[PDB]
């Protein structure tokens, strides 16, 4: 007469969550932890509360020298970072060079 | 519920008191019981589990036991530190989740009773002003924890806009109390005089205004 | 010696959502349940249901089921409860605690502070306060009237005057909202000659008012 | 937020995100990847 | 996987066992069930969450790249700062997905090991006191009450308290 | 190796068998001959090739060294250059090395898990219906035909069937 | 450990092993005692000893840092180099730091599959002429002398010369 029994076994579910090793690809795991952020909110914010200034249509040397079309800048407050565009269309508005420029935005780096 | 404990026990210093905790087969049947010990406003803390063990830093005169579809929390030799509300737990397994009891309430006897001071503002001018009028009875010190408020109007009794808190524990170990008496202005005239009657284990302490 | 820090009070309108942190400090409980119970006002622990992030387990009380969402977030040590649809049964103070192990029959041995949770219909107001004007020793007050939520915080003569002061626990009206009374006990002689203010603030409606209070 | 990119802000505890790689503040840290999803539970077969 | 268990000579998982990672299943006179084997779970379970904390650890500090600036004369400079700030993103980008492979590779095996382990923890407590049926369950040649599988899962089973009437019935058995 | 199959147990291969990288080899009534463990030998070159395909996927972006000239005046950044695309070389040497000495381990001890895993199989089966020799060999206590051997090779092996036979064999010998 | 021998079914190790990392502890008529395996010993210190080697080999050709100077309107190339020389002291701290804990977990691994892989060996050569007591012990159905001891430690035991009297002793007790 067959006796009692007893047996070993493990954990399943159902997960259909994928994982992969170097040996098998999309294995099907009970569990698993995604450690990649890929999502963001498209829009510029406060870094712990402090606004960026966002100079808009103006240059770094557009907003120092004072380009008139910079008004915006005529004083601007304590920043977090700053942003400008890729080709802004106030800059040096009577046409010419501004020495060491990029020396000068690497000290604005840390101001 | 699911698991029944009786709601107050009591004690004397150095006494043994003992708390149970009635269950069924799907918890303390067929599962562990861990009992824990919370102080008013502040967090459980685990003083058994398993039925039986406990924790290092929990004091050898609490042991808990069980027995059927029962457990059992004993504490030997109370200290005045244990006056506390016990809770017992399991695992419940028709509920699929953790049970609790009801709570019990240990009360280490032997503190001295203390009679309430009480005060009675009338209302304030400012307040008549604004076309309210509130007599404000404030209770302190009892002990016991627990009195009873009836307000007077002349010497008849109010029935109406009496509102009383709840007994809170002052940091002499004492009670507090407040009870708020609601009135127009022209009740406030209407009458010659005004009283707070706190009754406190059956001794009556009164204080009164007049407007 | 891990302890486990919970968000603050919070006062919630009928049929929000509270959602209420356990952050385990000075160490991981990763590898541990938490479960979260709540107790309400003079009444008895009440499992809510708990997680074991690694091990992958959430687990719901059948009477919470389908409105209490329990999750975790692994890399900041943090676990976190959300009860949706909220009513005045749900006024409690909230608490997470750690099993001994990663399930939940093991003894909860760490516990979190607790979080309050206060469910009303009603409007932030600020209070109207009034004078309780007055031998040995004096008793003089001020009146904290018609406030909601709690709480408020009453100082006498802008924080100088600390000995005999005693403001009591509030009442909450029928009405919804509260109203306290602070007493300060002084010296009778004291009275032609120290004045005496209290000063009442009252953070959620950004109410701070201060008052004289004479003979 | 407390961590900026120049495409969009990041509100996230991973320890990696691929948005970007010039960001300022307190970040995950920039990884080309397109996944990365570590094992935690067992093999679950059907 | 390496260690024959999962997916080896035990066939499948079972979606009964819900409050461990590994355990048992008995039947007997007074009836059957799951159980959980905490100590392998809680173990398993302390050193994946030492695993994750690793992997993070390791990679706190790595490349941050910044913003720089160049003329339109300074192109050799502008080329080598690029290539720099690619080439440290090309090295973090593989050093992440290198170790989330291979680790998810040992995690995968390590449970494996511990299925095979319990199975084994299991098998030399019995010995002779109960036959291997060859899916993970063994038959006992003696009754084993609930106390009885309990000890058998805290490694505590009492071998010689029944080692003769396993005896004795192994003795039936290979009579015929 | 990790599992004690491969030069372990089983003290040695078989140039005889051409057709698997694991397998059989029976001795019965009918004849001898080696065959193939096809399953176990598909599964591991599964894994091998796409050990293989992740190792250079994972390399597939790496430094690119580009040149770069410098006056005789500029010597500081013609050094920086240098020690900046040298350093990635050497980055990139050492994770190729070093991945390359790392799976080489793997690769090996996976091939003697699976020669443990496949010996295990056929253990587990057979369970007291044959003799376990201690040299990779198992020698049956019922006469086991051509179909018999393949049911064994292919995981079907039918335990009862032969188990009575079986007892009979091993208690004559049992008996002496 | 992934094997399952150390603080595993063998429940601790010898302070009285002194002469070798694995190895065996018998008891007979003769007396009692200790003895290395030395091969399985030397194999791990020659496995441990290239590991070592392996890790230094491979980190020696790491970066090296050089002072350089700039003045106060080369900041960007400044920065630039320090970011570069940093840059690579973090990989470099990375690649040891996790290859010192890879290789630590897989030594401890290793060591437990040469306890285990020790074990079997003695398990399958004495096959049913001893009892297998499941605490890292065998007992043995025949008188075993030293010489016969030594024959187990060393891979020679024979299994025919003892098989009959270990029968008759199997059955005495089997028989009750
Ligand atoms: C998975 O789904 C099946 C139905 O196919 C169900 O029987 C089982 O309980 C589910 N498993 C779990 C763990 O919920
Ligand atoms: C893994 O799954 C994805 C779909 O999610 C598929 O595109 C890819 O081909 C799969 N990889 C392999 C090798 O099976
Ligand atoms: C193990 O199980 C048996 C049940 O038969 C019990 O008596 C014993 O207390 C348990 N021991 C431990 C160490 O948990
Ligand atoms: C396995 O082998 C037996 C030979 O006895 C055969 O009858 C059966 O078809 C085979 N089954 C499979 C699944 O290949
Ligand atoms: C092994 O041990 C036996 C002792 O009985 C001895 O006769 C023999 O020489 C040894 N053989 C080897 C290969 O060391």
């Amino acid at each position: 007469d067959p006796g009692d029994q007893i047996c070993i076994g493990y954990h399943a579910n159902n997960s259909t969550e994928q994982v992969d090793t170097i040996m098998e690809k999309n294995v099907t795991v009970t569990h698993a932890q995604d450690i990649l952020e890929k999502k963001h909110n498209g829009k510029l914010c406060d870094l712990d509360g402090v606004k960026p200034l966002i100079l808009r249509d103006c240059s770094v040397a557009g907003w120092l020298l004072g380009n008139p079309m910079c008004d915006e800048f005529i004083n601007v407050p304590e920043w977090s970072y700053i942003v400008e565009k890729a080709n802004p269309v106030n800059d040096l508005c009577y046409p010419g060079d501004f020495n060491d420029y990029e020396e000068l935005k690497h000290l604005l780096s840390r101001i | 519920s699911a698991l029944t404990q009786p709601p107050a026990v009591s004690g004397t210093p150095g006494q043994r008191v003992t708390i149970s905790c009635s269950g069924s087969d799907s918890n303390i049947g067929r599962r562990s019981v861990n009992w824990y010990q919370q102080f008013p406003g502040t967090a459980p803390k685990l003083l058994i589990y398993s039925n039986d063990q406990r924790p290092s830093v929990v004091p050898d005169r609490f042991s808990g036991s069980k027995s059927g579809t029962s457990a059992s929390l004993a504490i030997s030799g109370l200290q005045s530190e244990d006056e506390a509300e016990y809770y017992c737990a399991a695992w419940d397994d028709s509920l699929k989740g953790a049970v609790f009891g009801g709570g019990t309430q240990l009360t280490v006897l032997g503190q001295p009773k203390a009679a309430p001071s009480v005060t009675l503002f009338p209302p304030s001018s400012e307040e008549l002003q604004a076309n309210k009028a509130t007599l404000v009875c404030l209770i302190s010190d009892f002990y016991p924890g627990a009195v009873t408020v009836a307000w007077k109007a002349d010497s008849s009794p109010v029935k109406a806009g009496v509102e009383t808190t709840t007994p809170s524990k002052q940091s002499n170990n004492k009670y507090a109390a407040s009870s708020y008496l609601s009135l127009t202005p022209e009740q406030w005239k209407s009458h010659r005089s005004y009283s707070c009657q706190v009754t406190h284990e059956g001794s009556t302490v009164e204080k009164t205004v007049a407007p | 010696q891990v302890q486990l820090v919970q968000s603050g009070a919070e006062v919630k309108k009928p049929g929000s959502s509270v959602k209420v942190s356990c952050k385990s400090s000075g160490g991981t409980s990763n590898n541990y349940a938490i479960s979260w119970v709540r107790q309400a006002p003079g009444q008895g622990l009440d499992w809510m249901g708990g997680i074991s992030p690694i091990f992958g387990s959430t687990a719901y009380a059948q009477k919470f089921q389908g409105r209490v969402t329990i999750s975790a977030d692994i890399f900041s040590n943090t676990a976190y409860m959300e009860l949706n649809s909220l009513t005045s049964e749900d006024t409690a103070v909230y608490f997470c605690a750690r099993h001994g192990n990663y399930y939940y029959y093991s003894g909860m041995d760490v516990w979190g502070q607790g979080t309050t949770v206060t469910v009303s219909s009603a409007s932030t107001k600020g209070p109207s306060v009034f004078p309780l004007a007055p031998g040995g020793t004096a008793a003089l007050g001020c009146l904290v009237k018609d406030y909601f939520p709690e709480p408020v915080t009453v100082s006498w003569n802008s924080g100088a005057l600390t000995s005999g002061v005693h403001t009591f626990p509030a009442v909450l009206q029928s009405s919804g909202l509260y109203s306290l009374s602070s007493v300060v006990t002084v010296p009778s002689s004291s009275l032609g000659t120290q004045t005496y203010i209290c000063n009442v603030n009252h953070k959620p409606s950004n109410t701070k008012v201060d008052k004289r209070v004479e003979p | 937020t407390k961590c900026q990119t120049p495409m969009g802000a990041i509100n996230s505890s991973m320890p990696f995100h691929n948005i970007h790689p010039l960001t300022i503040g307190e970040c995950p840290k920039y990884v080309k990847s397109n996944r990365l999803v570590l094992a935690t539970g067992l093999r679950n077969s059907p | 996987g390496l260690f024959g268990a999962i997916a080896g000579f035990i066939e499948g998982g079972w979606q009964g066992m819900v409050d461990g990672w590994y355990g048992y299943h008995h039947s007997n006179e007074q009836g059957s069930g799951y159980a959980a084997d905490k100590e392998s779970t809680q173990k398993a379970i302390d050193g994946v969450t030492n695993k994750v904390n690793s992997i993070i650890d390791k990679m706190n500090t790595q490349f941050e790249a910044v913003g720089r600036e160049f003329n339109n004369l300074e192109r050799r400079i502008e080329n080598l700062n690029k290539k720099m700030e690619d080439g440290f993103l090309d090295v973090w980008t593989y050093n992440a997905e290198l170790l989330v492979l291979m680790e998810n590779e040992r995690t995968l095996d390590f449970h494996d090991s511990n299925v095979k382990n319990l199975y084994d923890k299991v098998r030399l407590q019995l010995r002779d006191n109960a036959k291997e049926l060859g899916n993970g369950c063994f038959e006992f040649y003696h009754k084993c009450d609930n106390e009885c599988m309990e000890s058998v899962r805290n490694g505590t089973y009492d071998y010689p308290q029944y080692s003769e009437e396993a005896r004795l019935k192994r003795e039936e058995i290979s009579s015929g």
